[PDB]
């Protein structure tokens, strides 16, 4: 009689849901539905955007220092060989 | 890049005070991207 009135009173069932969850603490169903990927979310092409902003920003590097470079205005023709003879016997 | 619009309503034809104002204020809408995506892609951890 005691084990009928346990359950009908859901003593059973708080004493289930203390001792195997509050002694838990891990996650369940972290997962959860199967189509959360379905959407190419942002973690996944998030380095194409890291390529584009590394890609304007070394063109502002560069478009700086050629403005400079305008502003403080091929070096020759023996020494441009000098740059091949270099570079053939590297 | 504030502190750059002050030094152009006073120190005329410098000429360069405007040029370094106006990258400043890119450079900071770069880095607010750059922002947002670190924040949308780490929020996923």
């Amino acid at each position: 009689l005691a084990v009928l009135k346990l359950s009908e009173q859901g003593v059973l069932d708080k004493l289930k849901n203390k001792w195997w969850y509050d002694k838990g603490e891990c996650g369940a169903k972290d997962s959860g539905s199967k189509e959360k990927t379905s959407a190419l979310s942002l973690s996944n092409v998030a380095g194409v955007f890291y390529i584009l902003v590394g890609g304007l920003g070394l063109a502002m590097l560069v478009a700086l220092i050629e403005f400079c470079y305008k502003s403080r205005a091929l070096f020759d023709r023996g020494v441009q060989m000098l740059l091949t003879t270099v570079g053939a016997f590297a | 890049g504030g502190l750059c619009i002050a030094a152009s309503e006073f120190y005329k034809t410098r000429h360069n005070i405007i040029l370094s104002a106006g990258i400043f204020f890119v450079s900071a809408g770069l880095s607010n991207i750059i922002g947002i995506i670190v924040y949308i892609s780490a929020n996923a951890g």
